[PDB]
C-alpha cells in the first residue's frame, strides 16, 4: 500500500508546515497593534444609490479611474455606472443571464462577466460602433465562473466552480495557464497590486497563492471553517483578507505564511459575501448575509462601522482605487456608494 | 491515486520550502503601511465635502 | 463605420430640401447626430443636433424654426428638413455622429457631406492666427481663444479640435481639451485653461496639412473657431 | 450639468427605459428550474418541451416558459442554487427505471437530491413539478425485477400501479413544509406528448395558489 | 359634556383613520417590495380613505358635534360633492381590488402576461371616474343651517345603486367566484396519517378562505349597507319613516369607520405590509 506511505508523508509535511508557522507565530497581530490609536466609529453615508438593476446584483467592479463601476445582475444586464453622477454609461445585455462575476479592465477598455454558462465573456467597451460587443468568449471551464480579474487588456485570470482557476490569453482565447490544486469550488480571486501573483479562495476552506507567470501555487492558507466566498489583498500585496460562510474574515500574510487576525463577532452568524480593503488598508469592509456591510479595523479586529441600508444580502462590494468611496451591491438590486 | 497523492506530496513539500518571516515583522509591516497611508485614506479621514466627489 | 449624406445641389432661394444621412456600420440609434455646415470657403458652423432617441433637439439660432432635423432609427438614416433656403444656407452639410457618456468621444466620425448651392450670448471661438506656414517635421502650436471659460465645474473643458484635410471631411483630434481621439497619432496634444487653448503638434508630417478648427461644447450653440489653416 | 452632461443624463434615461422594457418582458417569463440526474430522462423531457447550463424556452397556451437545465453543473449546488430562488417551479426529472441501478442506488441518489432541493431554504414556496420518466421501461423491469431492491420496506405487489404509487409516495414524503409548497407528480416514458400540458397545468396551479395566498384565501 | 365626548371620539377615529391610511401609503411608497399592481390598488384605496379622513371626516365631525352646518351653503355643496366622491371611490376601490383578485385567481395567463401597473392605474382612474359621475350631478342640477345630500328620488336611486348596490352586487359575485376557485384549488399507516394531515390542512385552508371573505365582505356590508339602506328608504318615506338622530348618526359614521378599517382589512393583515412596517 504505497498510498499509506504517501498519505503518511503528506501528513508529515503538513505537520512540518504547521510547526514552521507556529515557530514564526511569536506574537499575534492583536498583541502588536494594541498601542495603536483605534479608529472609533466611522460614519459612512450612502452618497449615491445606483438603481436600474431588476434582479439580484451578484458582482460589481470599480474602474481604475475610481468613477466608473460595472455591475452584474441576474436580469442579464451588465451595467456601467458613472458613480459621480449615477448615470448609466452602458447597459450590456448578456447571452447568459446567470452572471455571478464581473471585472472591469484596468485600462477600462473591457469588461468581463461569467457565471453558470461556464464562459467568461469579454466585452469591448470602446468600439468604433457605439455598442458594447462581446469581444471574446473564454470557454474551457467546466464549472461556473465564480470570479474573473483582468491582468491587462489581454491577460485575464478566472476562477471557476470546477475547482481550477485559469489564466487566459484573450486574443487567442486559450487558457495560457491552468491553476489546479483546489479541491473545492473556487469562489473568489484577488490579483496582487503588482499582478505577478494572485490568491484564490475555494469551497474547501483554503486560500491558495498562485504565481501567474509560472502557474503554480506558492502557499495554501487554511484557517476557515466554511466555504470562502470572498478574498482581497492588503494594498501592499503582502497580505490578504478572506470572507467565508462561517461569519469570519481572516487576514493571512503572504510572507509569514499564516493567519494574522480574525474579524469575527458573536453577533454575526451569517457568512461573508464580499471583502475589500480601504486604500491605506486600515479598514476591512466585509459584506454579509445579514443585509449590511460591516467595516472592521484591519489591525484591531474592531468593527469600526456598519454600512446598513441594503434590504437583502450584500453580495458584492469594492473600494475605489483612490479610496474615496465604497460601493456595495446587494441582492435587493441596488448599488450604494458610501463615503 | 498514486499520481494524485504524489502530486499532493510534491506540492506540500514545495510549499514547506518557503522562508517565513516572523508574524511580528509581518504585523509591523502591515501597521507601517497603514500608518504611512492613513492620510491617503479618505475612508479613515472623512474628506471635506468640497474635496469629496460624491456630494 | 461610415456616414453617407444624400440630397444637396442647386436649389432656388426660398425652396425646401431634405438631406438624408444613410448611416451604416455603427449603432446609429445610440448616437446623438449633428448637422455641421461649412460655407464653400468659410469655417464650420453647427446646424442642428438630434439626440439619441430623438428626445432632445437643438438648432442653430440662424436656422431655428427654419430647419427641421429628424432621424429614422430603424433605417439608420438622419434627415434635415430645410425650408425657405436663404442664400446663406449655401454650404457643405456634414452629418456628424456624437455619443455622450462618461469618457465618450463626441464628433468622432463625420460624413462626407453634400454640396448645397442656393441660387442668388453664444460662446465665441476665436482663432486669431490663421494660415500658419510650417515645415514638415517641425512642431507647431495653434492657439484657440474662448469668449467664455470652457472649463465646467465638473472638471471637463469642452474644447474640440478637428482637422479639415483638403478634400476631406473634418476629423476629431482632441475631443475634450487634452484628449487624443481614436486613430489620431500621439503627436497632437491639446493644452489650455479657461478661455485660451493650444493644440501642439510634436513632429508633423505631410498628413497634418489642413485646416484646424476649434469647437466649444459647453452649451448648444456649437460655435467653431475660424479655421487655422496649415500649409507647407 | 454641462451640455454633454445633459446628453449623458439623456443616455442614462434611455438606458433606464430599455432596462424597463427588458425587465417587463422578463416578468412575463415563467422561469422553471429543471433538475434530475442526467440519465433520469430530463433530456427527453426537454425534447418533449421543444456546456454550462442549458436554457430551454417554449410557449404553451400563451405562457412563455424558460426552463433552466442545470444538471451539467457538476459543481456545488449550494453556491449557485440561490440564483434560482425566484423560480416559478422546479421540474424534477426522475427515471423510474433506476430503482435497481447503481451510480449508491440511482433512485436513492435521486431521492436525496430531491429531498435537498425540496427542503432547500431557497425553495420554501417553490412548488416542484415532479416527473417520473421511463415508465414503460419501469413496466418491463418491475415485471421481472422487484422494487424491494431499492426499497427494502416496500412490502407490496410488484405491479406497475403499486410500485409507481409507492415510488411517488416515497418522493412526496421527502417534501417537508407541505403547507408552503405542493408536488405535481407525473408519469411519462418517452412519448407522453402531454408533459408540456402537465407542466402548464402545474404552473397555472402554482400561479393561482400564490394569488390566493396573496388575498388570504390559501 | 356630550359635546366634548363626541368630539374626542370622532377626533380619535379621524386621527387613527388618517394615521392608518397614511401609513399604508407611506409603506407603499417607501418599500420596494410593496410596489406591485395589487398593492398599488390597496395603496390607492388608502389614498382615497386618507382623502376621506382629511377632507370629509373633519367637516363631518364638526357637523356632528355642532349639530348644525356652521359654514356656508356653497361649502355645504362642495363637501356633499366631496363626501360622495370620496366614499364612492372607496367602495369602488374595494370593487377594483376584488376584480384584480378575481382576474389573478381565475386568469393566471392574464396575471403573468397582461397584468401591469397600467391596469392598476386604469382601475383607480375608473373608480375615481365613477365617484365623479355619482358626486357631480347634484352640482350640475339634480336638486337652512343644515347640510344634506340631495334627497331626490332619481338621484337617490342613482347615487345608492351606482355607489353601493352595483358595487355590492359586483363584490358579491366576484368574491363568490373567487370562493369557488379557491375551494376548487383546495379540494383538488404512514400513508393514512399523511392523508389525514393533508385533509386537516385542506379544511384549515377552507376555514381561512371563509374567514378572509367574511372579514372583507362583512366589514364592507356592516359598514355601508346600513347607510345605503337608510339612504334608499328615507327619500321614499314621506313621514312613515322617521330617522332617530342617534341611529342616523351611527349609520352615517359606519361608512366612515369602513374608510378607517379598509387599511386594516387590506394591508395591516397582509404579510408583506406587516414585514414592511417591521422594517420601517
Ligand atoms: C364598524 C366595525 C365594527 C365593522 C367591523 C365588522 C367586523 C367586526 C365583523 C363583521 C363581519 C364579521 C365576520 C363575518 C364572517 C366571519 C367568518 C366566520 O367564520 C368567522 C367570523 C368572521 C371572520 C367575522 C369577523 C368579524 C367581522 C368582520
Ligand atoms: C372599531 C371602530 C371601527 C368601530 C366603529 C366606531 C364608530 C361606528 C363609532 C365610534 C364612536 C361613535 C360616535 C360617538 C359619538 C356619537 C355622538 C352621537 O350623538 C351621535 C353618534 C356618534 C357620532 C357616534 C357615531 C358612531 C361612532 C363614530
Ligand atoms: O355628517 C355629515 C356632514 C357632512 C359635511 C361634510 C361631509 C359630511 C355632510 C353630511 O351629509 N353628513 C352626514 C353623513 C354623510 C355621509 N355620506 C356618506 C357618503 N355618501 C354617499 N356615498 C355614495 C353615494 C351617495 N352618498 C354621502 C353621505
Amino acid at each position: 500500500s504505497e498510498l499509506d506511505q504517501l498519505r503518511q508523508e503528506a501528513e508529515q509535511l503538513k505537520n512540518q508546515i504547521r510547526d514552521a508557522r507556529k515557530a514564526c507565530a511569536d506574537a499575534t497581530l492583536s498583541q502588536i497593534t494594541n498601542n495603536i490609536d483605534p479608529v472609533g466609529r466611522i460614519q459612512m453615508r450612502t452618497r449615491r444609490t445606483l438603481r436600474g438593476h431588476l434582479a439580484k446584483i451578484y458582482a460589481m467592479h470599480w474602474g481604475t479611474d475610481s468613477r466608473l463601476l460595472v455591475s452584474a445582475s441576474q436580469d442579464g444586464k451588465l451595467i456601467i455606472w458613472d458613480s459621480y453622477t449615477t448615470n448609466k454609461v452602458h447597459a450590456i445585455p448578456l447571452r447568459s443571464s446567470w452572471v455571478m462575476t464581473c471585472a472591469y479592465a484596468p485600462s477600462g477598455n473591457y469588461v468581463a462577466c461569467g457565471g453558470l454558462d461556464n464562459i467568461c465573456s469579454i466585452y469591448n467597451l470602446k468600439t468604433r460602433e457605439g455598442n458594447v460587443r462581446v469581444s471574446r468568449e473564454l470557454a474551457g471551464h467546466t464549472g461556473y465562473l465564480s470570479c474573473c480579474r483582468f491582468l491587462d487588456d489581454n491577460q485575464i485570470v478566472t476562477s471557476s466552480g470546477d475547482t481550477t482557476c485559469a489564466l487566459w490569453d484573450i486574443e487567442t482565447g486559450q487558457q495560457t495557464t491552468t491553476f489546479t490544486g483546489h479541491t473545492g469550488d473556487v469562489m473568489s480571486l484577488s490579483l496582487a497590486p503588482d499582478t505577478r501573483l494572485f490568491v484564490s479562495g475555494a469551497c474547501d476552506a483554503s486560500a491558495k497563492l498562485w504565481d501567474v507567470r509560472e502557474g503554480m501555487c506558492r502557499q495554501t492558507f487554511t484557517g476557515h471553517e466554511s466555504d470562502i466566498n470572498a478574498i482581497c489583498f492588503f494594498p501592499n500585496g503582502n497580505a490578504f483578507a478572506t470572507g467565508s460562510d462561517d461569519a469570519t474574515c481572516r487576514l493571512f500574510d503572504l510572507r509569514a505564511d499564516q493567519e494574522l487576525m480574525t474579524y469575527s463577532h458573536d453577533n454575526i452568524i451569517c457568512g461573508i459575501t464580499s471583502v475589500s480593503f480601504s486604500k491605506s488598508g486600515r479598514l476591512l469592509l466585509a459584506g454579509y448575509d445579514d443585509f449590511n456591510c460591516n467595516v472592521w479595523d484591519a489591525l484591531k479586529a474592531d468593527r469600526a462601522g456598519v454600512l446598513a441600508g441594503h434590504d437583502n444580502r450584500v453580495s458584492c462590494l469594492g473600494v475605489t482605487d483612490d479610496g474615496m468611496a465604497v460601493a456595495t451591491g446587494s441582492w435587493d438590486s441596488f448599488l450604494k456608494i458610501w463615503n | 491515486s498514486i499520481a494524485q497523492a504524489r502530486k499532493l506530496v510534491e506540492q506540500l513539500k514545495m510549499e514547506a520550502n518557503i522562508d517565513r518571516i516572523k508574524v511580528s515583522k509581518a504585523a509591523a509591516d502591515l501597521m507601517a503601511y497603514c500608518e504611512a497611508h492613513a492620510k491617503e485614506d479618505p475612508l479613515l479621514t472623512p474628506v471635506p465635502a468640497s474635496e469629496n466627489p460624491f456630494r | 463605420v461610415q456616414l453617407v449624406e444624400s440630397g444637396g445641389g442647386l436649389v432656388q432661394p426660398g425652396g425646401s430640401r431634405k438631406l438624408s444621412c444613410s448611416a451604416s456600420g455603427f449603432a446609429f440609434s445610440s448616437f446623438g447626430m449633428h448637422w455641421v455646415r461649412q460655407a464653400p470657403e468659410k469655417g464650420l458652423e453647427w446646424v442642428a443636433y438630434i439626440s439619441s432617441g430623438s428626445g432632445t433637439i437643438y438648432y442653430a439660432d440662424t436656422v431655428k424654426g427654419r430647419f427641421t432635423i429628424s432621424r429614422d432609427d430603424p433605417k439608420n438614416t438622419l434627415f434635415l428638413q430645410m425650408t425657405s433656403l436663404r442664400s446663406e444656407d449655401t454650404a457643405m452639410y456634414y452629418c456628424v455622429r456624437s455619443i455622450y457618456y462618461y469618457g465618450s468621444s463626441p464628433f468622432d466620425f463625420w460624413g462626407q457631406g453634400t454640396t448645397l448651392t442656393v441660387s442668388s450670448s453664444d460662446i465665441v471661438m476665436t482663432q486669431a492666427t490663421s494660415s500658419v506656414p510650417v515645415t514638415p517635421g517641425e512642431s507647431v502650436s495653434i492657439s484657440c481663444r474662448s469668449s467664455k471659460s470652457l472649463l465646467h465645474s465638473n472638471g471637463n473643458t469642452y474644447l474640440y479640435w478637428f482637422l479639415q484635410r483638403p478634400g476631406q471631411s473634418p476629423q476629431l483630434l482632441i475631443y475634450r481639451m487634452s484628449n487624443l481621439a481614436s486613430g489620431v497619432p500621439d503627436r497632437f496634444s491639446g493644452s489650455g485653461s479657461g478661455t485660451a487653448f493650444t493644440l501642439t503638434i510634436s513632429r508633423l508630417e505631410a498628413e497634418d496639412v489642413g485646416v484646424y478648427y476649434c469647437m466649444q461644447h459647453l452649451e448648444y450653440p456649437l460655435t467653431f473657431g475660424a479655421g487655422t489653416k496649415l500649409e507647407l | 450639468l454641462s451640455a454633454e452632461d445633459k446628453a449623458a443624463v439623456e443616455r442614462s434615461k434611455m438606458i433606464d427605459r430599455n432596462l424597463r422594457e427588458d425587465g417587463e418582458k422578463a416578468a412575463k417569463e415563467v422561469k422553471l428550474l429543471l433538475l434530475g440526474a442526467g440519465e433520469s430522462g430530463k433530456n427527453t423531457i426537454v425534447k418533449q418541451m421543444k456546456t454550462g447550463i442549458v436554457e430551454t424556452h417554449f410557449t404553451f397556451k400563451d405562457l412563455y416558459f424558460k426552463m433552466f437545465d442545470v444538471g451539467a453543473q457538476r459543481s456545488e449546488r449550494k453556491k449557485w442554487i440561490h440564483c434560482f430562488e425566484g423560480v416559478t417551479a422546479i421540474i424534477f426529472c426522475v427515471a423510474l427505471s433506476d430503482y435497481d441501478l447503481v451510480l449508491m442506488n440511482r433512485m436513492h441518489a435521486s431521492m436525496k437530491l430531491f429531498d435537498s432541493i425540496c427542503n432547500n431554504k431557497w425553495f420554501t414556496e417553490t412548488s416542484i413539478i415532479l416527473f417520473l420518466n421511463k415508465k414503460d421501461l419501469f413496466e418491463e423491469k418491475i415485471k421481472r425485477s422487484p422494487l424491494t431492491i431499492c426499497y427494502p420496506e416496500y412490502t407490496g405487489s410488484n405491479t406497475y400501479e403499486e410500485a409507481a404509487a409507492y415510488i411517488q409516495c416515497q418522493f412526496e414524503d421527502l417534501n417537508r413544509r407541505k403547507d408552503t409548497k405542493e408536488i405535481y407528480t407525473h408519469f411519462t416514458c418517452s412519448t407522453d406528448t402531454k408533459n408540456v400540458q402537465f407542466v402548464f397545468d402545474a404552473v397555472t396551479d402554482v400561479i393561482i395558489k400564490n394569488n390566493l395566498k396573496e388575498c388570504g384565501l390559501y | 359634556s356630550y359635546q366634548v365626548i363626541t368630539s374626542l371620539l370622532l377626533g380619535t377615529l379621524i386621527f387613527c383613520a388618517v394615521l392608518g391610511n397614511a401609513c399604508v401609503v407611506a409603506a407603499i411608497a417607501l418599500e420596494r417590495s410593496l410596489q406591485n399592481v395589487a398593492n398599488y390598488l390597496i395603496g390607492s384605496l388608502a389614498v382615497t380613505d386618507l382623502m376621506v379622513s382629511v377632507l370629509v371626516l373633519p367637516m363631518a365631525a364638526l357637523y356632528q358635534v355642532l349639530n348644525k352646518w356652521t359654514l356656508g351653503q356653497v361649502t355645504c355643496d362642495l363637501f356633499i360633492a366631496l363626501d360622495v366622491l370620496c366614499c364612492t371611490s372607496s367602495i369602488w376601490h374595494l370593487c377594483a381590488i376584488a376584480l384584480d383578485r378575481y382576474w389573478a385567481i381565475t386568469d393566471p395567463i392574464d396575471y403573468v402576461n397582461k397584468r401591469t401597473p397600467r391596469r392598476a392605474a386604469a382601475l383607480i382612474s375608473l373608480t375615481w371616474l365613477i365617484g365623479f359621475l355619482i358626486s357631480i350631478p347634484p352640482m350640475l342640477g339634480w336638486r337652512p343651517d343644515a347640510c344634506t345630500i340631495s334627497k331626490d328620488h332619481g338621484y337617490t336611486i342613482y347615487s345608492t345603486f351606482g355607489a353601493f348596490y352595483i358595487p355590492l352586487l359586483l363584490m358579491l359575485v366576484l368574491y363568490g367566484r373567487i370562493f369557488r376557485a379557491a375551494r376548487f384549488r383546495i379540494r383538488k399507516r404512514k400513508n393514512e396519517r399523511n392523508a389525514e394531515a393533508k385533509r386537516k390542512m385542506a379544511l384549515a385552508r377552507e376555514r381561512k378562505t371563509v374567514k378572509t371573505l367574511g372579514i372583507i365582505m362583512g366589514t364592507f356590508i356592516l359598514c355601508w349597507l346600513p347607510f345605503f339602506i337608510v339612504a334608499l328608504v328615507l327619500p321614499f318615506c314621506e313621514s312613515s319613516c322617521h330617522m332617530p338622530t342617534l341611529l342616523g348618526a351611527i349609520i352615517n359614521w359606519l361608512g366612515y369607520s369602513n374608510s378607517l378599517l379598509n387599511p386594516v382589512i387590506y394591508a395591516y393583515f397582509n404579510k408583506d405590509f406587516q414585514n414592511a412596517f417591521k422594517k420601517i
